[PDB]
């Protein structure tokens, strides 16, 4: 199962 | 000069952040990291003694940079016409929390306590010095690997801790309470406890719990992994859809699931070296 990162800002 | 004062090494990584460089202070071959930032990119300014105005992040981090703590200590920073440079401490040797449960997958409940009890420690002194994170989250965590100590980082979503509501958000979203996802509204220590039952489950399970909208708001939490009762608990606890059912600081580490962690440099020999 695809864990990824996530963008902020 | 900032040129002269630091050898700057190849880029550790960029982003909504900026782009940070591992870099060392000549003058003592301490370790550095060199983050920069574009002007054109600071939504929120700041002002601090002598009223020199700066992005709020170094507002943010002079306030926290009180001594020793689980916060990355800005050492120094810069103005350039284009950008602000900051100088921060740089832990040798390092990874961040995200690569680190991508690596070892969910983490045993006596290393996920070790880290989410710093992780509260590190929060409760942020909030203690009048800042509030806004982004807690597994990729914004440094662990010093050889010390088994845990830093956040990235402070540019960051605002003044303050009891009113807050309307404005830029954080990271799968981290986001359910009341900034339906009403575009929040108030920070509740929030702030959303997203480190959000941490904790990532921890715990080996990725974070929710990806959409729906889900966030939806209320349900569903253990993928064995998890004990009391972590649940802990948990879901955290996940409480109205903020007002969420705990308090001292709430979670008065939790029965909190008690008897290990220190730092244990939790360092038994897990990390
Ligand atoms: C790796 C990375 O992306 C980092 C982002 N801020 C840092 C501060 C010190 C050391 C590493 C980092």
């Amino acid at each position: 199962r695809k864990r990824r990162r996530h963008p902020s800002g | 000069p900032l040129e002269s004062q630091y050898q700057v090494g190849p880029l550790l990584g960029s982003g909504g952040f900026g782009s940070v460089y591992s870099g060392i202070r000549v003058s003592d071959n301490l370790p550095v990291a060199i983050k920069h930032v574009e002007k054109d990119r600071i939504s929120d300014w700041g002002e601090l003694p002598n009223g020199t105005r700066v992005p709020m992040e170094v507002v943010l981090l002079k306030k926290v940079s009180s001594g020793f703590s689980g916060v990355i200590r800005l050492l120094d920073w810069f103005e350039r016409p284009d950008s602000f440079v900051l100088i921060l401490e740089r832990p040798e040797p390092v990874q961040d929390l995200f690569d680190f449960i991508t690596e070892r997958g969910a983490l045993q409940e006596e290393l996920a306590r070790s880290f989410f009890w710093q992780v509260l420690e590190a929060v409760r002194h942020c909030h203690n010095c009048g800042v509030l994170h806004r982004d807690i989250k597994d990729e914004n965590i440094l662990i010093d690997l050889n010390r088994g100590e845990l830093k956040l980082i990235d402070f540019g979503s960051g605002a003044l801790l303050k009891d009113t509501v807050y309307t404005d958000f830029d954080g990271t979203r799968v981290y986001s309470p359910p009341e900034w996802i339906r009403y575009h509204r929040y108030h920070g220590r509740s929030a702030a406890v959303w997203s480190l039952g959000i941490l904790l489950y990532d921890m715990v399970c080996g990725d974070i719990p929710f990806e959409h909208d729906e889900e966030i708001i939806g209320g349900q939490v569903f253990f993928r992994q064995r998890v004990s009762s009391e972590c649940q608990h802990l948990i879901r606890w955290c996940l409480a859809l109205r903020p007002s059912d969420r705990p308090t600081f001292e709430e979670i580490q008065n939790h029965p699931w909190m008690q008897d962690v290990l220190l730092p440099q244990e939790t360092a020999e038994i897990h990390l070296h």
